[PDB]
């Protein structure tokens, strides 16, 4: 379960970053640890980019910033970029050589992430009795403070 | 009488054992008394000598 | 009350090693009675102690990784805590790496 | 209880009048006086001469 | 009772009217009152001849 | 709930320009498309809010 799911955006000499912060509640008997990560295939969050094109780009392809699930927009000075006429694999964007001295601009859609930055109640205890043939102990739901994915991007687990 | 109670358990809160079949048995043998006094009958078969 | 809402831990008493250098006093590195901290403990004591916010406190830092977490504690009655005081709770495991 | 942030509330059907079971022997009670009634339609009325 | 904000509350079957085992004693008492019926028609009526 | 509180408003969807320089990074000032903000707008849509 999560909650307060803030974006943070920062606008910074060295460009735009992403520091939100979100607060979850875990389910029972679990130890979560120190930036472990957490997807929600579920959700997805959109994002914006821009690259200039040149030949290196066109024989390599462009290495996207962003974990790209799909594409909701891209466009060029010349007009909408046609699916014939771009490509993805394997998080790079492959264009037509006919961009050679082009910029691209794209709308994406991405996964929501997280890692463990804080946890603010790592433990809660109960012995419970009632209907048991001992005392048994048992731990109760962690407080993690969750942070997102921002500065190093890494691939969705499948 | 179990299935009347299909879903419920009758169980001690501090051992956790349920409840044992002896308990119900002697519970039916005097409710069996009881539907034979409520109404004036003999259920179950007797030799009578009168 | 305290019975049923707190957790078992165990309870030592902190005192100054007398380890400490008579000059410079610091403790000695190697003192076997007290493994560097200025504090030497006695014999643990089994109590019942209720706790609470129990943060872990993450820091990082140029030195590395630290913990600075904290937690509020209730005692039971009729007992005088002192500073430094230690407790472990045998119950509960932390994940480190 | 109120325990670090976790809070729960009950209220159960035991109270100073009424005992947990009380709607289910209620229910029973009425079923009884039902089949009661009907069994001493099925038997008749006891009758002597005096 | 509460200590540090750990907060622990009951309502008891206890009340100033109706005491802690009052349902129980009403539900045993109504078995008494068929049993006695029952066992009242066993045995009769006392008479006698002036 | 939140048709009858909300206000009609235009929404429209940003993306960069495709007119910053390829050097600088930074928009051209003349720039139809965007009037020097680095920011272009998607067609409005209608929505509450
Ligand atoms: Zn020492
Ligand atoms: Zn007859
Ligand atoms: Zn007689
Ligand atoms: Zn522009």
């Amino acid at each position: 379960a999560i909650q307060s799911q803030e974006k943070g955006t920062n606008q910074l000499d060295i460009g735009i970053l992403d520091t939100g912060t979100a607060i979850g509640t875990t389910q029972l008997e679990k130890r979560i640890s120190y930036r472990d990560r957490f997807t929600v295939p579920e959700v997805l969050m959109p994002q914006q980019m821009i690259y200039f094109v040149n030949k290196d780009r066109i024989k390599k392809g462009i290495p996207l910033y962003y974990d790209v699930k799909e594409i909701t927009y891209i466009a060029t000075q010349d007009g909408t970029v046609y699916e014939e006429d771009y490509e993805i694999k394997n998080n790079r964007l492959y264009l037509n050589e006919k961009y050679e001295n082009h910029t691209v601009t794209l709308k994406i859609l991405m996964t929501l992430r997280y890692v463990v930055s804080d946890i603010l109640k790592e433990s809660r205890y109960q012995y419970t009795k009632f209907n048991q043939p001992k005392s048994k102990f048992e731990n109760l739901p962690q407080k993690l403070l969750l942070k997102r994915e921002d500065v190093i991007v890494l691939q969705d687990p499948y | 009488v179990k299935a009347y109670m299909f879903g419920i358990v009758v169980q001690n809160p501090d051992t956790g054992q349920p409840m044992g079949d002896e308990f119900y048995n002697h519970i039916l043998e005097r409710a069996v008394g009881k539907a034979e006094r409520a109404l004036d009958i003999s259920i179950l078969p007797d030799t009578q000598h009168e | 009350f305290i019975n049923d809402r707190g957790i078992k831990v165990l309870w030592e008493e902190a005192y100054f090693c007398p380890c400490l250098n008579p000059d410079t006093g610091h403790p000695r590195v190697d003192c076997p009675r007290c493994h560097g901290k200025g504090i030497a403990y006695l014999p643990p004591k089994e109590t019942i102690m209720a706790i609470q916010s129990q943060e872990k406190g993450t820091n990082q830092l140029d030195i590395g990784i630290l913990d600075t977490g904290t937690a509020i504690g209730t005692t039971q009655l009729e007992k005088r805590i002192s500073y430094r005081d230690r407790f472990t709770v045998p119950e509960v495991l932390m994940p480190q790496q | 209880l109120e325990v670090d942030g976790i809070t729960e509330t009950i209220g159960t059907t035991q109270s100073a009048m009424y005992g947990g079971a009380s709607a289910q022997i209620l229910q029973i009670n009425e079923d009884i006086k039902e089949l009661l009634d009907g069994l001493r339609a099925y038997f008749g009325y006891n009758m002597i001469g005096l």
